[PDB]
């Protein structure tokens, strides 16, 4: 009983700032949370699992904006993490592009009846 | 109301004196055009559209419509050229590209032109059947390098589309035309084609080209030899099934006596001794042949050739022997489980098909098996069932029914716990067919018994969760067991009460249900829709892009299986679920189960009371117009029932909460219903109650609560007797024999001593107060985990 | 035309591809698999086996 939204936030942060590349590490943490969707997900709900997908990569995308937000500019060690942070979010962009075909792309087949 | 000729002719006439131009006449002239084409005028439609054409030459829809005009001519090439010119104009029209590929290969296949228009047609449909067809069609006038082409374009379709029997026919054909028949033999042996064992043409195909193998191979004994002559067998007993289903009588009669004759053939290669797979494959087909016969001749009866009396003896037998032929021996040998399994599930699909039917020709006669022994079993009976089967065309000595021995059958009448072990294997071949499952819930229900649904789905559907927290959703991945367990507890009650209706005017020799290929399609093209749809998502068998499709049909129709808004069941159907569920959670020994089962048979009663106060008003139910389940007005609730029914809903949640360990409120509810039902559960629960209290060292006050609960159990089991007593007819309502409420009020009376007997305290007068509140059976909306320990739950199922 | 620049991508140096890039293909591999879409299987096995040999370093 009761209340997680703002302390666990921080000691993940922090813990990630200790790491010597928090985006490798970022990338790194998502492999089990990745896995785990795919053998929570029957093959029947495979638009669900890709929006957990999307929510998977949005998380680690927003602790990873939060690390960038707190660092001032000028240190090479966060171009790198830039850079990650920025293929992350093409990767959440690329899942919600190809939930968002697929799926038109199925039901458009079922219907042609 | 088709136009006349004179009225369309009138109205172009008043349109064409109201244009101010030439030009706007002729703007007209598509719809004019349209107008004659409906009354078939298709000349004065050509006219029409030709004027059209002549101010709007860029109109694609008036170029498709004046090719269609002359497809209708059978003026192919003027078609293909309007159908061109509208391509042009709107090269968005996939389907024209299609179509002037078929008209060009009708017209002339060495058209240079076609090979071009097939070949674009197929960058627009990459693997149309039709587009297979017209690449065959092209291929097939080019000789030799055609055969090259052909080959590999089957090749291709065929990893497209391997369960496709027009093009693996195709294939066999080309293996046979050029002489390759090992290879047309070694494509029939590939396990990939057991799914086209369903399928009338390929099986003739199969049965052909093995035949044709083994002939030309006459005097070497080859191993090979002995598993294609296994093989045959396999594939003659199918195309003996599949006409007993697909084709008249005299074809099944010609499909048994190809049998027949390839069966004799094989018995002389077949010593006794040989527990070789070939000799296993010969008995199993033995037993085929024989329910295979059994069929043909209610088959025969059916079709009014021969009266039911006749036939149903002979047929009896028939099943009788197919019954009797032992399983397969299972050495399981580590490593091909894929060829011995296979004729183990057809022993299995026999001995359940041909046990339910020997029960069903019995009419529940105790000695009917014996009497056919007696009767059929020898060489006159022998003689008599060849007659029946091939008439004249077949001697005794010709036959394998004539020289086969029947003399050793023993009288064993099938046992219900043996055929419930052989349902379940029944199965494994039949995949989740509707059918047969329909078929062996309707058997059951015959015999009065509820069908093991449970483990046919278990089965069936390994992977799908018993129950869902979720009833009120209908998103298709959250279907449960119990969603496709009353599915088909009303699928086999509509058919029962469908099979009754039309029984009403039949012979009483007729047998209640029908062996299964000559029996009418037992459920609606909907509840097929959607269980060949759940089956499909589940399995991940469905075709890729229709999985969509698939979601709305589940989707739909899982609002009415879950009893939502307006989900227009009849309340028979809510009251045979309720009641199905009931007796399967009360015969589980699992908690979880049982909970499960009371919780979903509790939400179908709180569905319909409130259409039980519809009745009581006398209004009518709303029907929709396409029910997933037919509504049928002589299972129509009637006013003197609601009561019972209203009595048997409360029944069904005071057991839900004893279920939760709610022993008090369970008790208050029972109390308030005042039926033999309702004792019974009290007199369970008190005689729980004092099991509890017995350890063998009680306290003073622990000793008095054991003789209350005592007192309390006798005291209910005494008015269930003294009902009893009254109405015998109540022991149709008891859910336990009778003789078990005597032995339980005679242990009793032992455990309470005989010095008790004359001191009966009142036992209904000092319980006179508590008003009217309305007990509200919440089910707890989900509010978040707070784990308080302290209540060790105090049930265990001992 | 996507397996093609998968297989190229893989044909230019396997150790260039990101940890990222090659469990979104794998997974990408995964999703078109169980909607039957038909994948050239070659470039799926090196794609899973690049994959696998990242897992184990």
């Amino acid at each position: 009983l009761d209340s997680p939204s703002f302390t666990e936030d921080i000691t993940l942060s922090a813990v990630m700032l200790q790491e010597e590349d928090p985006g490798e590490a970022a990338t790194m943490s998502m492999y089990p949370d990745f896995l785990k969707s795919f053998l929570e997900h029957p093959s029947s709900a495979v638009f669900e699992l890709i929006e957990q997908y999307e929510a998977t990569c949005n998380t680690q995308i927003t602790l990873l904006k939060k690390i960038v937000k707190r660092v001032t500019p000028g240190q090479q060690k966060f171009s790198k993490t830039a850079s990650i942070l920025w293929l992350l979010q093409q990767e959440m962009v690329t899942w919600r592009l190809i939930a968002a075909l697929y799926r038109d792309r199925i039901q458009s087949a079922l219907e042609e009846e | 109301m088709r136009r006349s000729k004179a009225e369309i002719q009138r109205y172009v006439e008043n349109a064409q004196n109201s244009a101010s131009s030439p030009r706007e006449k002729s703007m007209k002239g598509f719809l004019f055009a349209r107008l004659y084409y409906e009354a078939k005028e298709y000349e004065l439609a050509k006219r029409s559209v030709s004027s059209y054409i002549s101010v709007q030459e860029r109109d694609p829809k008036a170029h498709r419509f004046l090719g269609q005009l002359f497809e209708i001519e059978g003026n192919v090439e003027k078609a293909v050229g309007c159908y061109k010119r509208s391509l042009e104009l709107n090269p968005t029209q996939k389907d024209l590209t299609l179509r002037i590929a078929e008209l060009i290969c009708t017209l002339n296949i060495k058209d240079g032109r076609a090979e071009y228009w097939v070949e674009r047609a197929s960058k627009l449909f990459p693997g149309s059947p039709e587009i297979y067809r017209l690449k065959e069609q092209l291929l097939s006038s080019q000789g030799e390098a055609g055969w090259n082409q052909l080959f590999d374009l089957i090749q291709a379709e065929l990893f497209a589309r391997p369960n496709d029997v027009y093009v693996n026919l195709k294939l066999v054909d080309l293996f046979l035309s050029n002489q390759r028949l090992e290879e047309a033999v070694l494509h029939c042996l590939k396990p990939e084609r057991r799914a086209l064992r369903t399928d009338i043409e390929w099986c003739s195909c199969v049965v052909r080209v093995f035949k044709e193998y083994l002939a030309s191979k006459q005097g070497q004994k080859n191993t090979n030899m002995r598993m294609i002559t296994k093989e045959l067998l396999l594939a003659q007993c199918d195309v003996v099934f599949l006409t007993l289903s697909k084709k008249d009588v005299q074809k099944s009669k010609e499909a048994l006596e190809r049998f027949d004759q390839a069966l004799l053939s094989v018995k002389q290669s077949v010593s006794g001794t040989d527990a070789s797979d070939l000799s296993v494959t010969f008995y199993e087909m033995r037993g085929h042949y024989y329910m295979h016969a059994g069929t043909l001749l209610l088959k025969m009866a059916q079709s009014c050739e021969v009266q039911w009396k006749a036939l149903i003896e002979p047929a009896a037998l028939c099943y009788l022997l197919a019954y009797q032929v032992p399983k397969p021996k299972s050495k399981p040998v580590k490593g091909d489980d894929n060829g011995q399994g296979f004729l183990e599930e057809l022993a299995f699909d026999r001995q359940s098909k041909s046990g339910h039917l020997l029960l069903t020709l019995s009419h529940g006669k105790q000695n009917f098996i014996s009497e056919i022994i007696e009767t059929f079993a020898n060489q006159c009976g022998q003689s008599i069932l060849l007659k029946f089967l091939f008439e004249d065309n077949l001697s005794m000595q010709d036959s394998f029914m004539g020289s086969d021995d029947i003399s050793y059958v023993e009288n064993r009448v099938p046992d219900l716990s043996e055929l419930s072990q052989h349902d379940n294997g029944s199965l494994r071949i039949h995949n989740g067919d509707l059918q047969h499952l329909t078929w062996l819930g309707l058997q059951w229900h015959f015999l009065s018994t509820l069908p093991p649904l449970r483990k046919w789905l278990k089965q069936i559907f390994p992977r799908v969760p018993q129950e869902t927290s979720r009833l009120e959703s209908n998103i298709p991945e959250s279907i449960c067991l119990l969603d496709l367990e009353v599915f088909l507890l009303a699928v086999v009650q509509t058919s029962y009460l469908q099979l009754q209706d039309n029984n009403t005017t039949a012979d009483p020799n007729r047998p209640r249900c029908l062996p299964l290929p000559i029996c009418k399609q037992l459920f609606t093209d909907r509840q097929r829709s959607w269980w060949d749809a759940v089956y499909s998502l589940i399995t991940k068998k469905a075709l890729p892009g229709t999985s969509a499709k698939l979601r709305s049909v589940i989707q739909h129709d899982l609002t009415t299986l879950r009893a939502q808004e307006k989900h227009g069941l009849q309340p028979a159907v809510l009251v045979n679920w309720a009641r199905g569920l009931h007796k399967t959670g009360y015969s589980l020994n699992s908690f979880y189960d049982q909970k499960e089962y009371m919780g979903r048979c509790v939400h179908y009663w709180k569905k319909l009371l409130p259409l039980l106060d519809l009745v009581k008003q006398k209004k009518s139910i709303p029907e929709p117009v396409d029910p997933l389940f037919k509504h049928f007005h002589n299972k129509d609730i009637k006013v003197s029932e609601v009561k019972d029914l209203e009595d048997e809903a409360c029944i069904a949640f005071a057991t839900l909460d004893l279920v939760d360990g709610k022993t008090e409120d369970a008790i208050i509810a029972f109390e308030s219903v005042k039926n033999v039902v309702a004792y019974w559960n009290l007199a369970l629960i008190y005689q729980r109650k004092a099991e509890e209290i017995e350890n063998d060292c009680l306290p003073a006050e622990e000793q008095e609560e054991f003789q209350e609960c005592l007192l309390k159990c006798k005291g209910f089991l005494k008015m269930i007797c003294d009902e009893y007593s009254a109405y015998p007819s109540i022991a149709t309502s008891l859910p336990v024999p009778v003789e078990t409420v005597f032995e339980m009020l005679d242990s009793v009376k032992q455990s309470l001593g005989e010095a008790m007997d004359d001191h009966s305290p009142a036992f209904m007068e000092n319980h006179s107060v508590l008003t009217t509140s309305a007990i509200k059976h919440s089910t707890p909306s989900p509010t978040k985990l707070t784990i308080s320990p302290s209540k060790s739950a105090r049930f265990s199922p001992k | 035309g996507l397996m093609d620049e998968f297989s190229e991508w893989l044909s230019n140096g396997k150790n260039l591809l990101l940890g990222h890039l090659l469990r979104f293909m794998t997974h990408l591999l995964l999703f078109f698999r169980t909607l039957g879409l038909q994948a050239k299987e070659e470039v799926s096995v090196e794609v899973l086996k690049t994959y696998i040999q990242r897992l184990i370093n």
